[PDB]
């Protein structure tokens, strides 16, 4: 017949191989395809949707207080309000986001991010903020004179209640890794900080402690590769009733 | 606008923009739309021909990785004296994506999935020399008659798709088709299966593939063996609808989406993301 | 690629559908 | 030679695989095909043939009394005569039918049913019946005012001795399952009930207790998939003389 | 009217019908014809493009599932002291669809079948390490000379189609052709084989495939093994004529259609379908 | 599909005969 | 049928020679 | 015959060179 020989790699079950396999139910007629709304054909559709950052990932912020940042009227000039760890691949405010949870199924990621901050004060509350994306290399900037040298956006509080801090893809490498080393040149992204441009100024009938909801999506520049399993989920024992699926 | 996107998009160069009326950084989250501020529109960019392929983020490539769905070590011996609870050389398994959390969290990213299961059954054996056992893995539909013995006459497989395979062979790989009565597998089923109020919440039997009754075709040998049968499911020909928040809290059960969370952050109930000192404290700071 | 079976579901995974529409998610407004 | 490698699934005997195998008797000449009457090329030919329901599946109906329903003259107004469990896949009056026994080789079924009721009274016996197919969700309707809101047919007893209660395919899902759960939304079909439209009225020389033979076939809409082995047959031990087939 | 039907038929919409003379719900069972009342003709329908394929109900797909037809565990040892009734390392088997009831009830749905048997012989071994035994499965015709020993000179297979196979190999699959002298296998044979009145009723030898004499080619080894040989028949290239009522009562024997039925309903003689309380009693009632 | 044998019965199962005639069963009358 | 060898005798059996002449046996006369 | 390798020496034996010249042995004279 046909003179063949087995290569190395014969009879091995690679999990990610793509080969046609034997149909269990022959001449099966699957259910006809109905137009179900909202088909995802590519996971970067899911990533480019905005999703809330937990910038307030502190203690004494229990549950939903972690999603908003309380900013107040300040008596000092040009004070730091918050800074955001930009490690998508590591634990931090970007982790439980749509750009974060999907990228923790991957290792190498590229493309520009997109931070959107929705002010949730009163309509009478007037204020201005600066949102400085500092490219990495140095420490997180604590004064505004240090931070506004980087990429920033200055935001007035009026009719439109949100800016977009585009985090540009500034990297030497084409992609960026996970390493468990947040301080690596291949993994570190930079630092987004926020400072009072002027101040949060409310009248006597508005609440003095207004809020900021911080979103992050990715852009059309964004890309992911080198798929891995997510570290966001674990499994110590069998789940409950999993033994009852066999009974 | 539906368009074919094979690589990530290029970045056009931009110049100094000082224009009244056009404020592209200012956008409205309250509309629900994600902000359309291009990086050209926010900062000053160069021309970048981006050749980064988006092909590994395809939902076909996302979910077509053969992940574990079942695992039973079961004794292979004389079962004349064993109790009537353990596997007497066979196990039934209602085919269930919910048993193992890596594939479960990936399939629970979406609401509706339309996939073909590429079931790979890896059988491995340990002694309590190794035998070359032959195994039958009879595919029983949901709720149909499952066998009661190893040598019962349900295993004759008049119409159920049995697959006969050996331990020394490569692992048995069959293709379960798209077997839902609906046009997609309801991964989450906000509703009840029965018309009475006793039905189990969330468990749509249309989402259930069926039973995978697996026995060892050989008779009982004088020494006992512990046979571990791992089942690997590869979803393929995948259409996916309505993506969801990925589950952050640990799973409690396979029947429902109950949550307890970790005791402390990360992935706790009161605190999903791990804590830090203040909102103005940077945890991984480059201090030189 | 190969597919010597009589059933179209039994083929290899169709890793070629590059059509995406993010504007039903990023811009779901009217 | 040809560089090959064994896939997972090599050397395994799937029962339902479709591969050309080695001929035992080479250059065999089979017997020439003769036109034998009544070829079935598709099992839905067998299903679309009418076949008697055992609506009288009670005790004290021994054998053939189960195939007919005894209806009588009634002194009360609008009384229930019979109701039919519509679970093809489960045990009930539809089980031992051509639509029932073939569909118990399957799990998922679709398409419309067809109930035909042949009156077997005298020619002098005049009567009228209503045959209400109630789509599921609620209890089996016990009064006629409850049941005639559903799909029904009103049937006069004259020259033509049979109606067709078309059971329309009313389902959300494309198909319907077996589950061993007759009360499931994926499995339950509804309830066919029968009420006296007017009454069964016989003269003094006809028998007061006339009969109804209930048929069910399927329509051209009908469909079956996900083949399984039948639960209608079992095998506890070896059959007799099966050891003598080896001797 | 013979027509090619690949999917189930569409449903046309219909309107209010109030017409004298045309009574499509009224039909005649006494003609023997099944009622041609369309669902359009009985109730008021919508336009439904029915895409449900009828391909899994094909009689080729109905019966071409390799079902069990033979199973013998037989001792493999020294047979110098054993009785002259057990298998002395070989068994003859007259190839017989009637031995196992799942394939038997499927093949007894029809009166005449024209199929090619795709015999798959699964041999599996247990110890009373496992040996890699070689087996011969010599196909003997109906009534021809069957061997008397393991090492008898009938196994030399001058013209009988032997298939030599090992336990460690994949199962031996051969194709027995359509081997009836008639144009179809008489599944039911209302008549007698012989011209004298001693012939067995119902058993047409033309329906009989032949003998499947299976021995183990190796000599006797010092320890005894229990070798179980399962034979799986897949009917293929199937033409089927004159369908029948499916058998409801349990089978009693392989030689005939005798019936006893269960002791109680279901599948009893006096009551095939399981009983209920009254004709107006609904067993599975949605009570809320 | 493949059929490298010299006998036409040795091929795979012919699961393609979609011609059906129910009218010799549902309407067997003249 | 297949015959990937370099020798024509190494092929499969030639079960195609349907030419027969019984008249050199049944009628061997002149 | 088959030769799915990238090296021409890795092929099967070339048993086709029927050119012979015995006259450089049987008649080696000028």
């Amino acid at each position: 017949g046909v003179p063949t020989y087995l290569l190395p790699g014969s009879g091995q079950f690679l999990t990610t191989d793509d080969h046609s396999s034997a149909p269990a139910l022959p001449c099966f007629n699957p259910t006809p395809e109905m137009h179900i709304p909202g088909q995802v054909r590519n996971m970067l559709e899911v990533v480019q949707v905005e999703s809330m950052m937990e910038i307030n990932n502190t203690e004494s912020a229990v549950g939903m207080e972690r999603l908003k940042v309380d900013i107040s009227a300040l008596t000092d000039v040009d004070q730091l309000l918050f800074n955001i760890p930009l490690d998508i691949q590591l634990d931090g405010p970007l982790r439980n986001t749509l750009v974060g949870n999907i990228s923790r199924y991957y290792t190498h990621w590229s493309g520009s991010l997109e931070m959107t901050f929705m002010f949730c004060g009163s309509f009478m509350a007037a204020g201005k903020l600066i949102l400085c994306y500092t490219p990495p290399g140095g420490s997180c900037p604590t004064t505004r004179e240090t931070a506004m040298l980087g990429t920033h956006i200055v935001w007035d509080f009026g009719l439109q209640s949100s800016v977009t801090l585009i985090i540009p893809w500034i990297s030497g490498s084409h992609y960026r890794m996970f390493n468990n080393d947040a301080k690596s040149t291949n993994a570190n992204v930079g630092y987004v900080t926020c400072f009072m441009q002027t101040n949060l100024i409310v009248p006597s009938e508005s609440s003095d402690t207004c809020s900021l909801i911080g979103f992050i999506a990715a852009k059309d520049d964004f890309s992911l590769r080198l798929m891995r399993d997510s570290p966001d989920i674990g499994q110590l024992d069998h789940l409950h009733a999993a033994e009852a699926a066999y009974q | 606008i539906e368009s074919i996107i094979k690589t990530a998009t290029d970045t056009v160069k931009s110049e100094i923009n000082a224009e009244l009326g056009v404020v592209p950084s200012l956008n409205a989250v309250e509309t629900g739309a994600t902000s359309n501020t291009e990086p050209e529109e926010a900062i000053q960019t160069r021309t970048v021909i981006n050749q980064h392929g988006v092909s590994e983020t395809l939902v076909e490539n996302f979910l077509s990785r053969a992940a574990l769905v079942s695992k039973r070590s079961f004794e292979y011996k004389d079962h004349t004296s064993s109790t009537a609870r353990a596997d007497k050389n066979f196990f039934k398994w209602t085919i269930n994506t919910r048993s193992f959390v890596q594939l479960r969290r990936k399939l629970e990213l979406f609401t509706y999935l339309r996939f073909d299961a590429e079931i790979t059954i890896l059988t491995t054996v340990a002694v309590n020399g190794l035998p070359d056992l032959t195994l039958q893995a009879m595919f029983v539909p949901t709720g149909a008659l499952t066998p009661e013995k190893q040598d019962s006459f349900h295993w004759q497989s008049g119409s159920n798709a049995s697959v006969f395979f050996k331990i020394s062979d490569p692992p048995a790989r069959i293709t379960i088709p798209f077997m839902c009565i609906n046009s997609a597998y309801s991964v989450f089923y906000d509703g009840f299966a029965g018309f009475e109020k006793n039905g189990l919440y969330g468990i749509n039997p249309a989402d259930t593939i069926g039973n995978l009754c697996v026995r060892i075709v050989n008779e009982h040998q004088p020494v006992g063996f512990t046979v571990t049968v791992r089942v690997y499911m590869k979803p393929k020909h995948i259409k996916a609808w309505a993506p969801r928040p990925p589950r952050t809290l640990p799973y409690m059960s396979i029947a429902n989406a109950n949550y307890k969370g970790k005791e402390r952050a990360p992935n706790a109930l009161s605190a999903i993301i791990g804590n830090r000192d203040s909102v103005k404290t940077m945890p991984h700071n480059i201090v030189n | 690629q190969i597919n010597f079976y009589k059933d179209s579901y039994a083929a290899s995974a169709s890793k070629q559908d590059f059509s995406q529409d993010p504007s039903k998610f990023t811009e779901p407004v009217v």
